[PDB]
């Protein structure tokens, strides 16, 4: 029976069991249940990570160290293993003996305690076809007759949807349920385990980074219990010491090593940022200024946000920024965006909703509920924010969307969290929402039926609070209201797709002339003020792309050459030199 | 516009099954 | 054990693992969990075709160069063949024997570090009706306490819908994101490949082929990653210029044939067009005349445009041409636009509005959304 359990108190008393610190009331329960005539059999049931196996094993090294009830003292601990059991139960009852055998050995000793973890294996057990004969149904009748003490431990999701299917073996357990520890019961359990990771790694933890590490995973990290989540800062952070060159420096694990290590599990900026960010984030208003101009105002809200975040001074729980960019069409709402997350380095969740039209069309975000056929799929935007926590999040057409739709996002706004149908909890916090709306460009382009015209732009800013409701207008940081593009701006416009037609021409090896002069005359013919900066591509495509793109295919243009465009002030129009050379 | 149907998607239970030997003498 | 595992080390001395370029700071978090205290299981998570095999089978071909850590170095990967496990396992007991002689393996050694690749599997291995045994829940022991190391490789998809379903499983495990990387970095694993690639093929990829792979696979090639879309042209160019060319085989692959193997693989025009295709594009708009007799106008605008695209001038982002034909009935504004589809040879997508009257009629064109009929 030695090769089936794995005595625990001898275990503690050579190498160590991981000491369980505190859990005075948890273990005075099972000591209780223990004690009990019959269904002495206690049970911890519990989150993932709580604490249950410390419990259970922790009653070994409390018992050995002799702080225990004069009842529970003398007593021995043994942890099954099921692999064991059925390892080599080939033949037909091999297994039943040795369960009924191992029993056996409870029963004589009398003052011997069976830990079972993972308990929901023994309900199926040594059933090759149709058995319904089990370590459960073997096991039922010692338990009720309280002969022998099993503890147990097992999840809340294993228990309720397995466990709990069993009414009968549920009755002889005695629930004991285990609730996440405090943020001061957690550093105490850490400064107990402090010195056994501490010798494993040849490090030392100050007492300032043992409090870091629970409070920053807990606002960070929420997708694991806080005794093991704080653990597996602790644990990593040793391990980065050691990993490093002892020549350099190892001295201790600081507060500054917490912070790198919970960045990295959680994918978030680290803390305290280098100079090489400090210096991009500085100039980051200015290279957008280069891409896009007349929106300063724009690029100012962003930057600003994005600094205010890196310094600490962001949300609580509340995303970066939530921006909505309402302005007349080809202003510029969507290439800031585009444009931010390549200057950051950072994925651009694209979403445009004019898919989502319709009311039922909200699962796609969040998923199907559970029994459907796309509880699978899972949902769009929960999963892509979980993949790139660190991202920015645009919602192109947000108005054409249902009404519905946008109450999704309230939560999002508010407590930067969006539920799955799974029940996974994403975090927008280090997203950077921007919702670009074209509302009140129908309202601008009307004229006023009267003798002198009004502003139009009052109009498109009620139109802005009829469609959204209050609740989502007030969690917006700020709307920002793009103006339309001055003619000064469009000169300036007309040199970026000049560039880009540069880029495209030097793949072939051609090189492109265009004197200033010409520029102004493509600006003028092209101009409108309600279109926007669109159609000075089209002007482009047609004068300069269009004669260039005959030549290229059918001319001297062919190989690679320098042309020359020149604007001729007799017939006002452009003269191109294809210089075949 | 019109009522939107959802449509369930039902899951049948699959299991397998082990042998146990017997050894004649 | 020798049989359901192969060692990664042994194959990396005959050339089996290919060799590992960059991924330096994926590798460095891997050192650090595997050097762990408890839960010391590094588990990759990412989409497919971004490396997570490479990482976990080139860190065992970067044990025999050496450029490892010391406590990475004497260590030997195993990697885990489920199938193998579960093969003629029909006795009770055959898999837990199995599993728990492998465990046992890995416990005496102290420096081997075991290799799952797929781990959403284990958590459906074998079990009866009603039965839990699992090599998930008999693991969780052992890699709670850290006994064993077991690195992991499951996609985004599969570790959101299986693994995280097992939170106690999911625990033990410590997810490492790893993403695809940048444009430089492609090609610098495409050089560190090029070697195998081209011995097996018998050609010489240029400097700037490898280039034009990694940069024209992002922008024509969709729906696969930088790593594999890059790879995948590298692979298949080598295969074309070896048996296309069948007397005096190119022994060079120049970048016009990473461009034509670019165009077959996303079924585009291909760039660099042929004087074949030159002829069509200028007598396109007599063509189109001929046919379609007046509205000189539409026919220049369709035929500029297409030209603008293949000539390598056509919007980025774009499609080639956005176009709204209004006019009087019988004017052949359909008759246009089917003809072109002929002379190009290109399949006519032709879409009816007509039944597309109301706003329900939407999800038609993109789907219904996930839960709901259709
Ligand atoms: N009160 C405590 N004192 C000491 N260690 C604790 C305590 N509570 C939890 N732990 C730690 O918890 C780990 C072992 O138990 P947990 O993993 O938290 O729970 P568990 O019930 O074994 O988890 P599963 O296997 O996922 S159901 C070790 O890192 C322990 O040190
Ligand atoms: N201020 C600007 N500077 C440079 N390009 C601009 C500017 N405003 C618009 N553009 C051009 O706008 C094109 C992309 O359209 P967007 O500006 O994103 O449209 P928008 O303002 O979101 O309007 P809608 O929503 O599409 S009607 C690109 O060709 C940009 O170069
Ligand atoms: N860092 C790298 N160095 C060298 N080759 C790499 C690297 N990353 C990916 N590759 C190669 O890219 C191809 C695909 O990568 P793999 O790691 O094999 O993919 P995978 O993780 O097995 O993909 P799935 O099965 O779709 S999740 C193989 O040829 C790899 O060798
Ligand atoms: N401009 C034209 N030149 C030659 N034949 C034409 C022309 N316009 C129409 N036809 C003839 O009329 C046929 C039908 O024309 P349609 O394609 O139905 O015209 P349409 O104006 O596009 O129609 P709608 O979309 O219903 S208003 C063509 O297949 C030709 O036989
Ligand atoms: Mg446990
Ligand atoms: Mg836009
Ligand atoms: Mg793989
Ligand atoms: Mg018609």
């Amino acid at each position: 029976t030695e090769n089936f359990t794995t005595n625990l108190n001898q275990l503690a008393r050579v190498g160590g069991i991981d000491p369980l610190i505190g859990r005075e009331k948890e273990l005075e329960r099972a000591i209780q249940v223990l004690c009990r005539r019959r269904k002495n059999n206690p049970l911890l049931v519990g989150e993932s990570g709580v604490g249950k196996t410390a419990i259970a094993e922790g009653l070994a090294w409390r018992i050995v160290q002799g702080d225990v009830p004069e009842v529970m003292a003398d007593c021995t601990i043994y942890s099954l293993d099921i692999g064991s059991l059925l390892a080599g139960t080939k033949y037909r009852g091999d297994f039943e003996k040795r369960f009924k055998a191992l029993l056996k050995q409870l029963e004589q000793d009398t003052n011997s305690i069976l830990f079972i973890d993972e308990i929901h294996t023994i309900i199926g057990a040594g059933a090759a076809s149709g058995g319904q004969v089990d370590a459960a149904n073997l096991i039922k009748p010692l338990l009720s007759s309280g002969k022998i003490r099993v503890i147990g431990s097992t999840t809340y999701q294993e228990f309720s949807n397995i466990f709990e299917k069993d009414r009968a073996l549920a009755r002889r357990f005695q629930k004991i349920d285990i609730t996440e520890p405090s943020i001061e019961e957690t550093v105490q359990i850490i400064n107990g385990l402090k010195p056994k990771y501490e010798a494993h790694h040849d490090v030392r933890y100050t007492a300032k980074a043992v409090r870091a590490a629970v409070e920053l995973a807990v606002k960070y990290i929420n997708d694991r219990h806080l005794p093991d989540k704080a653990i597996d800062v602790i644990d990593e952070a040793g391990a980065r010491a050691r990993l490093m060159p002892v020549s350099k420096r190892k001295k201790t694990v600081n507060v500054a090593d917490i912070e790198s290590v919970v960045a990295r599990i959680a994918r978030i900026p680290e803390k305290s940022v280098s100079q090489s960010d400090r210096d991009t984030l500085k100039n980051l208003g200015d290279r957008l200024k280069m891409l896009v101009f007349g929106q300063d105002k724009a690029i100012e809200a962003l930057t600003e946000a994005i600094k205010m975040a890196r310094a600490g001074l962001g949300h609580e729980h509340k995303p970066v920024g939530s921006f909505l960019f309402a302005g007349p069409t080809g202003v510029g709402k969507t290439e800031v965006t585009v444009q931010l997350s390549k200057a950051l380095g950072i994925e651009l969740l694209r979403f445009d909703m004019s898919e989502y039209m319709e009311r039922h069309t909200v699962s796609r975000l969040i998923g199907a509920p559970p029994g459907y056929v796309g509880f699978d799929q899972g949902g769009l935007l929960t999963d892509a924010v979980i993949k790139h926590p660190h991202a920015v999040l645009l919602l192109d057409e947000i108005e054409k969307a249902h009404p519905d739709v946008f109450n999704i996002l309230l939560q999002v706004m508010d407590n930067g969290t969006l539920t799955d149908n799974n029940g996974r909890k994403a975090d927008f916090r280090n997203v950077v929402l921007v919702m670009t709306t074209n509302a009140g460009v129908r309202e601008t382009e009307r004229k006023s039926i009267g003798l002198i015209h009004q502003d139009n732009s009052t109009d498109a800013m009620e139109e802005i609070k009829k469609i959204f409701t209050p609740e989502f207008r007030n969690r917006l940081d700020n709307i920002i209201w793009f103006d339309h593009l001055s003619t000064d701006v469009i000169h300036q416009v007309v040199d970026k797709f000049i560039v880009e037609l540069q880029v495209q021409l030097d793949q072939k090896g051609v090189s492109l002339e265009v004197s200033q002069e010409a520029r102004n005359w493509l600006a003028e013919k092209g101009y409108d003020r309600a279109m926007g900066a669109r159609p000075m591509a089209r002007v482009i495509q047609d004068n300069l792309k269009k004669p260039l793109a005959n030549e290229l295919l059918f001319g001297s243009l062919v190989d690679g050459g320098q042309v020359t465009v020149a604007l001729d002030k007799e017939k006002n129009e452009l003269t191109y030199g294809f210089q075949s050379a | 516009g019109k009522t939107n149907d959802w449509l369930d998607f039902d899951q049948l239970a699959e299991e397998k099954v082990r042998d146990a030997l017997k050894p004649p003498s």
